[PDB]
């Protein structure tokens, strides 16, 4: 993760401030109204038919803020992301049967909400270090597989 | 393919960008040209400092095209064939830097309109702007 | 779009890989799972070792498909319908791995036809491939 | 660079077959063939109208064993492509200008070559190392871009 003394402190001084509960569940929300295929995963969770129903669902909601919640951690870890998440991997991978290219949905999903909360404090260089972040996230998600 | 749901949605959140169109133009390859360093090598005879007169310039330029995808949205691949042609025959430019400009724009109107970006309408623009994108990389074989 | 000569270069090359097509399909989809090992991740059912028999079955379903939309090469749209909706409603599978199935299918075509992959026919092949592959993404939303 | 000696010895192993003035040469020639859109890039090379025009053009040949010269030398340090290429790096981003992603094509287009030549030793494992190998080269070639 090639971050700069001032990516890592941009980043981080943003992150801060985040709801987590609002955002997970609204990134989640997002991704599977956008992207529909992803709803393939979820099944389980009920009306996921429109974007009305994808955003009201209370197991999506709380879906979301367990996946920002191990979102968070890695923020913590941003310069061993791949120890932070091997085990994530795997069961993505082993058990789950995802394909890590729905990983890059979801950041750049992730990062379209974050404008949408902060918006003018949101700047490009803002911006920037938070698309290699999730980058760096969805690799790290995606090294174990095989 | 693009329902009537979809198509009102766009039309109305681009009629709130109304007349910054530009000003988010420009934004949004500002956007580009820093988080996707890459794509700056569209553009070496552009000065891509902050604040350019250039990208400005440039900004309009393509949102007025949008504009006119979106006026003409029911039959795009004939209001942007020129486009097309330019893109494909003169700029030559990989179809990949397509889908980070479209989420660098969606990430400007995402931050430039609140109220409008619902799940519903964010989910048209993409659509959206992917099919501007078809069109404008379709004539290259 | 196809040109005559791509139509062309595209049914001589088809019609050389004859009967060897089914076990094509194989080779096929065993170079992808070994290269690209997420692309697995849709075969948790399968067994998809070495000679594995679900494996060359599918392969069979699979060359079996693109012969008849080269037997329909102009109207492809409405030949692979099914298969288009499969992909997308069932299946649901990310459009990215078909770019690599399609480089997978030239890499075998390439090596059992010598003779016949030229320049010429590696261009009609690339963009017979990426327009099956566009047909069955075409209904993703 | 996942790289296992396996794969290491593979991928050696095969290419001390490949006559590298030749492939190098079908290899760019394709590319500018099967992807006519990378030809904004060599208007100084005459005649490129056509196949043959573009096969048979010796500026095209030439320039093909250039090129192939430096992927041998990226296999003689598959543990430092990065530092191998990184002056070639440069050259490409700050002054011909070339967005990475030709980097990927022309890898592809060279395992399709490599493929032609040997046939059935081009087995599927042998593809998989190279895969990596021409992975690990696109990226090397693009990490000093900025
Ligand atoms: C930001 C990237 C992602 C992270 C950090 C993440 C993280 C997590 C975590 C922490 C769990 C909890 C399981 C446990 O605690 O044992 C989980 C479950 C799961 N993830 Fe993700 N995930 C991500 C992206 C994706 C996306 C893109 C998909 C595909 C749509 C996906 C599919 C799933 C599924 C199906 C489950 C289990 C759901 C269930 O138990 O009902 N994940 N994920
Ligand atoms: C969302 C789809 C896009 C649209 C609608 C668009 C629109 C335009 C327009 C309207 C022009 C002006 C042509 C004229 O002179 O009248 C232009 C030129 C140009 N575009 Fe695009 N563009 C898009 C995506 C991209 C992509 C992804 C790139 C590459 C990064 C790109 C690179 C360029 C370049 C290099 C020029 C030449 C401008 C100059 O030298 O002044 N465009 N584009
Ligand atoms: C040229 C591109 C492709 C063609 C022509 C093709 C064709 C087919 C065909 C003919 C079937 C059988 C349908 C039936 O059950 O009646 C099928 C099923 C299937 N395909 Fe594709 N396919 C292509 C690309 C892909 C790729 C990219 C994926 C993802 C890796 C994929 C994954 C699958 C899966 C999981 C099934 C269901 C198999 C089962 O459960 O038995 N296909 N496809
Ligand atoms: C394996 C990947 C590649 C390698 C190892 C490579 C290597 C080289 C080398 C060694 C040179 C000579 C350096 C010099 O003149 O000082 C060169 C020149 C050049 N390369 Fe690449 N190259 C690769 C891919 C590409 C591709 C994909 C493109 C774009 C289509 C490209 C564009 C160029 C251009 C335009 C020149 C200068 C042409 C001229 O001499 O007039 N390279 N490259």
């Amino acid at each position: 993760m090639h971050l700069t003394p001032e990516e890592k402190s941009a980043v981080t001084a943003l992150w801060g401030k985040v709801n987590v509960d609002e955002v997970g569940g609204e990134a989640l929300g997002r991704l599977l109204a956008v992207y529909p295929w992803t709803q393939r995963f979820f099944e389980s969770f009920g009306d996921l038919s429109t974007p009305d129903a994808v955003m009201g669902n209370p197991k999506v909601k709380a879906h979301g803020k367990k996946v920002l919640g191990a979102f968070s951690d890695g923020l913590a870890h941003l310069d061993n992301l791949k120890g932070t998440f091997a085990t994530l991997s795997e069961l993505h991978c082993d058990k789950l049967h995802v394909d890590p290219e729905n990983f890059r949905l979801l950041g750049n999903v992730l990062v379209c909400v974050l404008a949408h909360h902060f918006g003018k404090e949101f700047t490009p260089p803002v911006q920037a270090a938070y698309q290699k972040v999730v980058a760096g996230v969805a690799n790290a998600l995606a090294h174990k597989y095989h | 393919v693009l329902s009537p749901a979809d198509k009102t949605n766009v039309k109305a959140a681009w009629g709130k960008v109304g007349a910054h169109a530009g000003e988010y133009g420009a934004e949004a390859l500002e956007r580009m040209f820093l988080s996707f360093p890459t794509t700056k090598t569209y553009f070496p005879h552009f000065d891509l400092s902050h604040g350019s007169a250039q990208v400005k310039g440039h900004g309009k330029k393509v949102a007025d095209a949008l504009t006119n995808a979106v006026a003409h949205v029911d039959d795009m691949p004939n209001a942007l064939s020129a486009l097309s042609d330019l893109h494909a025959h003169k700029l030559r430019v990989d179809p990949v830097n397509f889908k980070l400009l479209s989420h660098c724009l969606l990430v400007t109107l995402a931050a430039h309109l609140p109220a409008e970006f619902t799940p519903a309408v964010h989910a048209s623009l993409d659509k959206f702007l992917a099919s501007v994108s078809t069109v404008l990389t379709s004539k290259y074989r």
